[PDB]
């Protein structure tokens, strides 16, 4: 009669590391590491994403003709955009502290596209007509972006804009506006009057006055000119106000949002599709919960950190050796 | 999935009971059977515990001594005995899945409860 | 011992035996489901206790704000070294515990069995014993269970020690 | 182990949404709680799991989240199906379970 | 005749956790995590902080009519806001580069209020009397900064101001000033009777021009225009010029300084008492030697790390169980 | 050994020492002394080796730079998580190998002790001994010395195992 | 007959540190931290550092007459400064993006120095040999920077000046300039005409107008003005434009650039010598395998981080305890 | 055990050896090479573990960018205590694990003899192993090769046994 004293032992061929022992075979392993993904963009919090698609981020909130037929959400946790993502801005220019608007702009609790300044309403005395240029055609036809409209002189004549907005929303008002800067005299004249124009914006905390730059810029699309842009909030019942004698070209739309928890933005291709995680990756949503991952490290939400090996595992069973 | 329990029991106050719950689709050896007690002022009163792989118990803090649980592959059944009762002890019964026992658990299903059974009543009225 | 067991259906531990009435594995299931608690509380340690926060990795810097950009390189660089080594570390040192806990654990069955046997068995060497008493089912499982009548048995283990 | 649901009493028409605050006195991780519905007649059937994981073959309808000392089970719709009573379940390392008392669910 | 070998146990109540097992009983252990701490703001490396009490840093740096009651320490470790530190900037207007000054200022080893500009024989050509407002009166009567003197027309008149400063001091030198920016063309005239201005300051290392920008801005503090602080630190043996035709805002005092490389600035309410530690947090003084703490993320001088574990008691006991 | 002792008072180890003169319990000073200065080491390393810096931690920034007030959070969440991750681990992985280094410490000096007492006494297997040959005072000084004296006893302490 | 089971000990004194135990003597350790350097600075990965001994990067970059001892080079790693270098701008002012520019200018793979406005055909109409303030003479010359040419008026005349390039090369090229700002309104009229002057730079991308600061500064160098200077990448096949009226400090020479990776400059005295390192600190070039150094916490390049301690030695052998 | 040894050179682990054909220490290979690659298995991977990026350490800043630059000293000043403290715990832990390894690894050879020569030897108790039979060169090198043919002895080593 024999008494043996042992262990279990089976087929399992997953390895694992130790520090005096490398490719120990064990019955059984735990993945540490995941290297696995839904290959999908998905809600993030329960929460869709924006997905911008062509249009950048200059380019939809300030309504680019490209921009027309993409549907904003109410709200989002993220915003994506595709690797040919273009049509952003169309006069070409600097769009000023651009990358604080797309920090401010990531997860939104809440985001209503509001019309501040009516067309036919708040400038009886200015033309919003013909402010359009072949920089942005929408099917040829010389169109202009649809928040923003620009104002030029009409019947040679271009009094001076007091125009202002009380803001009696309960929630911050994101205002845009740009300064146009004409390639030469001969343009400021022709397209405003009041040729040593200045324009003036502000709110309580935000206040700054612009001068147009006129001079003769490299070729960039088909006008040797540039448009300058700006944003702002305005806190619940703040006042901005808006004055100009030339080149000013105002919001005609602006959003109305409440700003959710911190949150960026996700440069893919990969198509989006319904699912439900909670980390999104630019490569695809995660679908663990383990401690690290090998999957690209600039991922949103509550993601594993990043890990450069190519396998983590914990041990849980004993050493695999048959004899 | 869905656990057996069958044939009310009714005896008297101060005498000992039997009750019985059988596994549905399962190998029997990868999970064990705890008991919920279901009464007017109670609601649900985690009563029992038994692992069938150990044979280990935790019983109840207020209960240990009134009973005693063994297991039996051969019938696949709970197989638990009351003893030492009064009348407050009136309740439903219901037989649950509990604990993995056999393998490391990753998922917190092998926590929670589920697969309830018949709730087979024991009455003790008399 | 020599390696271990392919042909046992269950448990991590166990007790193989051949007797006159058949053999088999008889896997620990107490000393198994023992060191399945304590593993588990390891591997849930492990993966619980990272603090995962809701947090955005990536930031959007101009071309006139490299030196920021390469902080933020920096940091997540950093990170990830710490990451990296932190982890492929915690993974090789908890490895080389975890076989050294069950080589134990194995160590701790066999050490069980010679106090209970108590020279009624010799050992062979690795890690088997070869019992003096001809040592029925009810005999090794009351060894399995760590129930073991030492005076009743020690009279034929006398006797088959004087004729080894 | 000490387990307080806070509402006391629900009582909301199908088609709006309602919440099931479970208390506990010890905070523990996440792993341990389970919430259940007990429908009179019929027997316990598991509802959510782990603190935020779907119970197989349940709809969509049943959801739920939590942390720490507080735990949250949301419920849409409230079909009348739903208008039982739920119970908060509590797992403490060792195998030692224990159940609350809910609220009561009226129309 | 029988000895026996054990172990000690007795009556403690302090459990652990370990990797294999959750709480356990040691007979004795060392806590590592620090979560007392004192209730009190003390002495910060035997220093005593600068407590404003009711005051933010851009008010007593400019001398806020409303922060005239506090003392002038000769040096502090860090500074102590409340959560009502709202009397700062009362004459309404951007602040340029206020994060870098409250960093430059959050620990000082010798601070001393010099006047640089004596009142009385500095400025005989500008009327220095007036330029107090409404935005921060004091005993309900108009009045202006300690530490600044905003100089207007003598009379039909703003005579060029040019004066320099040479710094004879073997420390640095704060130097604080404003610009005013009024709200209309007829209140620029109103106190400057030049029309179009200019400002200039500069030092070896600081060179700006300003230009007023005068525009209507929302109504803060019942006034319309705003007024811009500066600063700049001179280096000594180094000189600041001050050059300017209207619209500057000039200082009365200076702050020499010699600046140090520590301590930050602390929001709190917390009471401030006499002790002597090493580390200061918003809810209290530390006194640890602890390698952890959850007491508060935000912590000043010599401290453990902060962590959010809520229990890091270290097994340096024996296992306590009954026999 | 089922457990501890709440009697011994003194020293976190000891025997337990009983004959028919007297009882009681005393330490062995030797081995609390050594479990003593290394644990006090153990700890004093955990604390020393804190690099603990005169800093300023939390940075406030304007509405303008959200990107640099993220990254300065997200600079103080990373560091945040890995200070609690490895502080977490440091500790679950030191109170582990503490309370074995302390068992390894007890059962070792029960192994010393049978190597002195290798034939004259025979163990019991619970941390108790049963003598063979009379104890007088100074049998458990002999114990904590070591060097345990077979000459003295010798053939005595056999013919009572004789017996059975 | 007899046999006694033991260990190699040896006459070692190397000693290791543990938890339980301090000062434990072993037989034979490994070292985990690098506490020795070459003490000389080499060339990192195989390619030469550029060493500025005497000119800051301000000084080389600008081609300030005491650089031109100066190596030139196709291509760096680093560059190497030493505490004697404190040769930058000559004629005082802020150097705009300064600290970018050293950043991107840190590891270059092609940088050539090319000749983008020929000083004797580009601007027939400006005069070329002037511009020299002695700010930085040429053995007491009176001479200026090589790299700028300082334009001024041809004789009471300064025609607008219309300057372009096109970049035909592959790689970026970086063009350099400045704008001078004259003491005083005489100033303005001795080197310039056209007292209302403007200065207009940019690219596809960049694009901004100057005006000059008339003021009076206090005197550096023996200057009562200053000279701000600019920089800008100019992407294969864009644009540049320079337009001015006057104050205009135009390139004479840019250099072509391909950025190749992150790197950094070191402020070291330590001489220059051909050895091959995988990284380079300010105190010498550290040749090594180990993770963890203890020499400086600021190096370049692939190599151990810096630890605060003295000791890190792994144990290999056994305690070293002779009888 | 009690000490190490100056007079062999060979080896780490090994034996004392006086016999009738004469003296001299000799190492048991086989351990040796195993315990070495194992330590140099734990050095190669705290060192090739360490991942290395190129990157650029301290970055330059204006007299206006002081927070940015404190930003960046706290990053320097985290990474730098948190490697610290990392590599100091490391090593510490590493020398315990790596010297308990060593003794460990003699203890397997002292068992590792122990198993074979049973009761045919006198234990010390002092790591020496006094044969009650006689044992020539060739005794002693088939014990240390690893092949102790124990019935051939064993009547030779209890008749002395009986003697003493
Ligand atoms: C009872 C007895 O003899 N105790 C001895 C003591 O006398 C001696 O001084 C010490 C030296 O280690 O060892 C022990
Ligand atoms: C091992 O063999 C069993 C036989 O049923 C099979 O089910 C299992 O998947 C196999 N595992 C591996 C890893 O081959
Ligand atoms: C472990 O396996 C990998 C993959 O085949 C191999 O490259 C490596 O050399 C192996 N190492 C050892 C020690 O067997
Ligand atoms: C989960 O996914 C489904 C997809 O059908 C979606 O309807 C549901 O809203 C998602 N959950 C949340 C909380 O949004
Ligand atoms: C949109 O971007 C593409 C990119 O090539 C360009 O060709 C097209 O003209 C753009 N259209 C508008 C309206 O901006
Ligand atoms: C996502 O993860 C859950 C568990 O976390 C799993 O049940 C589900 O199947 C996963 N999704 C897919 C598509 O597999
Ligand atoms: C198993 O051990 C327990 C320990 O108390 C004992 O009560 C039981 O009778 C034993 N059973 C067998 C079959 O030996
Ligand atoms: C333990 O009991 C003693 C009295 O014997 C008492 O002084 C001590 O405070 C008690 N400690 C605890 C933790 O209960
Ligand atoms: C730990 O166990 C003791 C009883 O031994 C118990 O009183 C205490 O509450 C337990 N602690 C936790 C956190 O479960
Ligand atoms: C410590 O506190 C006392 C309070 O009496 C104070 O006088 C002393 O100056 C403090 N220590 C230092 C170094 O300031
Ligand atoms: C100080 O702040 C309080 C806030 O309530 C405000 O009422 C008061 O006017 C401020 N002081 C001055 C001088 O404006
Ligand atoms: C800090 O605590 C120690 C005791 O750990 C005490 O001696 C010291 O006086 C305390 N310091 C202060 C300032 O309270
Ligand atoms: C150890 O002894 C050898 C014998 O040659 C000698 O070379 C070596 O230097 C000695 N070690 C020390 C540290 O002196
Ligand atoms: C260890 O040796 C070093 C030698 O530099 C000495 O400074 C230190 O105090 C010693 N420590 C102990 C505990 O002997
Ligand atoms: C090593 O140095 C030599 C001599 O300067 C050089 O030719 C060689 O290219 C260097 N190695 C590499 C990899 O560049
Ligand atoms: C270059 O060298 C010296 C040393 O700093 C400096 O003072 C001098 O002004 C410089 N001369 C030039 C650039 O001509
Ligand atoms: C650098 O170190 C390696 C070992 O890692 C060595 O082989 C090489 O020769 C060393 N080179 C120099 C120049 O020291
Ligand atoms: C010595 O060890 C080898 C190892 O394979 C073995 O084959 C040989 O038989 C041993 N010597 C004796 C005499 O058994």
């Amino acid at each position: 009669d024999t008494l043996c004293i042992g262990y279990h032992a089976n087929n399992s061929t997953d390895t694992v590391d130790t520090v005096l022992e490398k490719n120990v075979t064990v019955t059984h392993s735990v993945n540490l590491l995941e290297d696995k993904h839904n290959g999908k963009l998905c809600k993030l919090r329960g929460v869709a994403p924006l997905h911008l698609g062509k249009c950048n981020i200059a380019g939809w909130i300030l309504g680019n003709p490209e921009c027309e037929s993409l549907s904003t959400a109410s709200s989002w946790s993220y915003i994506v955009e595709t690797s040919n993502s273009d049509n952003g801005t169309c006069y070409p220019g600097d769009f000023i502290n651009y990358e604080e608007l797309r920090e401010q702009l990531s997860s939104v609790s809440s985001f209503e596209r509001f019309e501040i300044f009516p067309k036919t309403s708040s400038w009886p005395n200015h033309d919003s007509n013909k402010g359009v240029t072949a920089a942005c055609p929408h099917a040829g036809a010389k169109s202009f972006y649809k928040n923003l409209i620009w104002l030029v002189k009409k019947g040679n004549s271009y009094p001076k804009l007091n125009q202002s907005y009380i803001n009696d929303k309960g929630k911050e008002v994101l205002v845009l506006w740009g300064i146009h800067h004409p390639s030469t005299t001969a343009d400021q004249q022709s397209l405003y009057q009041n040729a040593d124009a200045y324009v003036f914006v502000g709110t309580s905390r935000y206040s700054k006055k612009f001068k147009p730059e006129i001079a003769t810029r490299p070729k960039v699309r088909d006008q040797e000119g540039r448009m300058n842009y700006y944003w702002t909030l305005v806190e619940p019942g703040d006042k901005i106000t808006f004055e100009a004698t030339g080149n000013l070209v105002v919001p005609r739309y602006a959003f109305t949002m409440e700003r959710n928890a911190g949150s960026g933005i996700i440069i893919s291709d990969t198509p989006v599709h319904d699912c439900n995680t909670t980390c999104q990756t630019p490569e695809g949503a995660i679908n663990t919960s383990l401690p690290f991952q090998n999957i690209h490290p600039i991922t949103i939400g509550k993601c594993p950190k990043y890990v450069k090996s190519t396998k983590l595992r914990l041990a849980t069973g004993l050493r695999n050796v048959p004899s | 999935v869905q656990l057996v329990q069958s044939a009310p029991e009714v005896k008297r106050p101060g005498a000992s009971v039997r009750l019985s719950c059988k596994a549905s689709g399962y190998t029997f050896n990868t999970y064990g059977i705890i008991w919920v007690r279901q009464a007017p002022g109670q609601g649900l009163e985690w009563m029992g515990w038994i692992s069938a792989y150990t044979g280990n118990t935790n019983y109840a803090q207020k209960v240990q001594g009134r009973v005693t649980m063994t297991t039996d592959i051969t019938t696949s059944t709970a197989y638990l005995e009351l003893r030492g009762l009064r009348s407050d002890d009136t309740a439903v019964y219901y037989c649950a899945r509990g604990l993995l026992q056999g393998a490391v658990i990753l998922d917190s299903y092998h926590y929670a409860l589920d697969f309830w059974g018949q709730g087979t009543t024991v009455t003790v009225s008399s | 011992i020599e390696g271990g067991w392919t042909g046992m259906v269950d448990g991590w531990y166990g007790y193989h035996h051949q007797n006159e009435q058949g053999s088999g594995y008889a896997a620990d299931l107490k000393s198994t489901q023992n060191a399945i608690d304590k593993i588990t509380n390891k591997v849930n340690s492990v993966i619980e206790k990272m603090n995962t926060q809701f947090t955005a990795v990536g930031k959007e810097f101009n071309h006139l704000e490299k030196r920021i950009e390469n902080l933020n390189k920096k940091v997540d660089d950093g990170f990830l070294d710490i990451w990296t080594y932190n982890a492929e570390l915690l993974v090789l040192l908890e490895n080389e515990r975890t076989l050294d806990y069950h080589d134990s654990n194995v160590k701790n069955l066999y050490e069980k069995v010679r106090n209970q046997l108590k020279n009624n068995a010799k050992e062979i060497g690795n890690g088997c014993f070869e019992f003096y008493h001809k040592c029925d089912n009810t005999c090794m499982e009351s060894v399995k269970n760590g129930t073991y009548d030492y005076p009743k048995y020690s009279e034929e283990a006398k006797l088959n020690r004087e004729k080894i | 182990i000490v387990l307080t649901q806070s509402p006391g009493t629900l009582s909301l028409s199908p088609g709006e949404r309602a919440t099931l605050s479970c208390r506990a006195s010890q905070s523990v991780t996440n792993r341990f709680i389970a919430w259940y519905q007990h429908k009179p007649g019929q027997s316990p059937r598991l509802l959510i799991y782990g603190a935020s994981s779907r119970a197989t073959g349940i709809p969509d309808r049943f959801s739920g989240r939590g942390s720490g000392t507080d735990f949250t089970l949301t419920i849409s719709r409230l079909e009348p199906e739903d208008f039982a009573v739920y119970y908060c379940q509590q797992y403490d390392t060792s195998p030692r379970w224990t159940f609350g008392q809910g609220t009561k669910l009226e129309i």
